[PDB]
C-alpha cells in the first residue's frame, strides 16, 4: 500500500510498472488488461480503465493529476526489468492532436518499463511511460488522466 | 500477476538524454497514436 513506484510482474516476469499514490495503484491498461494484481497477500481490483487512454487504477479512483509545463526538463523515473529504478531526465517534445499538445519524451527503453512514471521538478507524477508511436526511435506520450 | 516496490517517486540531481520532436499525431479509439502527415 506504501507510496511508490513498483513492477507489475507474472509468473517470474516483468510486464510493466505503475505508481501507488494515495492507496490507488496506476498503470497502464496494456499492461494488465484490467486483470486483478496481488500485493502480498491481498489483492488489488480494478476500479476504473479507459483503453483509449491505455491507463486504469487499482482500488480506487485515478490519483495523478500534475500535468507538464511545457518549458522544464523532466525525469523518467525508468524501472527496466532486472535493473535497479533509474532517473533519465530529458526535455519533451510534443505530440500536437487535433485536441491540443501533449507532452511526450524520446526515450527508448524495454518493454516491461511500460508505466513508468514521468516526473516534474517537484517531484509529481505528471504521467506514465510506455504508449506512442515510432519515427526506429519510439517516443512515448506522456500518458495522464 | 503481482507488484513489487521498486522506488520512490523522486527527483535526482540523473542521466541527461534524448531528443524533443515535435510530431503531428492521431489518437483512435483503441488507444494507438499514429503519425499524420
Amino acid at each position: 500500500t506504501t507510496d511508490g513506484v513498483y513492477r507489475v510482474m507474472t509468473r517470474s516476469t516483468q510486464v510493466g510498472v505503475g505508481v501507488m499514490q494515495e492507496g490507488v495503484f496506476h498503470t497502464m491498461w496494456h499492461v494488465t488488461k484490467g486483470a486483478a494484481l496481488r500485493s502480498g497477500e491481498g489483492r488489488l481490483d480494478p476500479y476504473w480503465g479507459d483503453v483509449k487512454q491505455d491507463l486504469v487504477s487499482y482500488c480506487g479512483p485515478w490519483k495523478l493529476d500534475a500535468a507538464w509545463d511545457g518549458l522544464s526538463e523532466v525525469q523518467l523515473l525508468a524501472v527496466p526489468p532486472g535493473e535497479r529504478a533509474k532517473n533519465i531526465q530529458t526535455l519533451p517534445g510534443i505530440f500536437k492532436t487535433k485536441d491540443g499538445d501533449i507532452g511526450a519524451v524520446a526515450l527508448d527503453y524495454p518493454a516491461g518499463t511500460s508505466g513508468s512514471p514521468i516526473l516534474d521538478k517537484s517531484g509529481r507524477v505528471i504521467g506514465l511511460y510506455g504508449n506512442g508511436v515510432v519515427i526506429g526511435s519510439y517516443v512515448s506520450a506522456i500518458t495522464q488522466g | 500477476m503481482y507488484i513489487e516496490r521498486a522506488g520512490d517517486i523522486t527527483w535526482e540531481k540523473a542521466e541527461v538524454t534524448g531528443n524533443s520532436p515535435r510530431l503531428d499525431v492521431a489518437l483512435d479509439e483503441s488507444g494507438d497514436f499514429s503519425l499524420v502527415e
